[PDB]
């Protein structure tokens, strides 16, 4: 079968969990556009932050997704 | 005897060693920063 | 203790410019503490010298 653009799939991803040690961390963080905040002045230094994103991708072919958005 | 001081002024700066190590933090800290700002965004296109 | 003087024994403070000159504050506590001293008595205890 070559009909991807019928193809898709939603992947509930495993949960992430990540230890704000420096403000490295939080400068790599904000630096990332999908990463948002309801509050921006949100003190994540020395916090852990848990991530539980699904991922829904469209194909455009065996390899290359034709979209790609995970929330 | 004679005290010659070629000091540049640096004595009029209070708490010198504060300064100084407020100085490098701050280029250390904008550097590392860059770097892994650089690095993570190469790696993000890269996967792209 | 006299206005614009030096007492014999003083404290000294570090200036911003980093050097040591006698300070009323200190000096006055230090003053203080050996009248203490001098009339009450000192105790040392659980001092470990």
């Amino acid at each position: 079968y070559t009909d991807f653009e019928n193809t898709f799939q939603k992947t509930v991803e495993p949960v992430y969990q990540m230890h704000i040690k420096t403000s490295k961390d939080i400068a790599v963080l904000r630096s990332k556009e999908w990463f948002q905040l309801d509050d921006e002045d949100f003190d994540l230094l020395n916090k852990t932050l848990t991530f539980e994103t699904e991922t829904e991708v469209t194909f455009k072919n065996a390899n290359i997704f034709s979209s790609v958005k995970c929330f | 005897p004679v005290m010659a001081d070629l000091n540049g002024g640096l004595q009029f700066v209070p708490e010198l060693k504060e300064f100084t190590a407020k100085l490098r933090k701050e280029l250390v800290e904008t550097s590392e920063v860059r770097k892994a700002v650089s690095i993570e965004t190469a790696l993000e296109h890269k996967v792209v | 203790i006299p206005r614009e003087t030096i007492p014999f024994l003083h404290l000294r403070k570090k200036t911003p410019a980093g050097d040591w000159k006698y300070d009323r504050q200190l000096s006055s506590l230090f003053l203080d503490g050996l009248e203490k001293a001098a009339f009450n008595g000192v105790t040392f205890k659980d001092k470990y010298v």
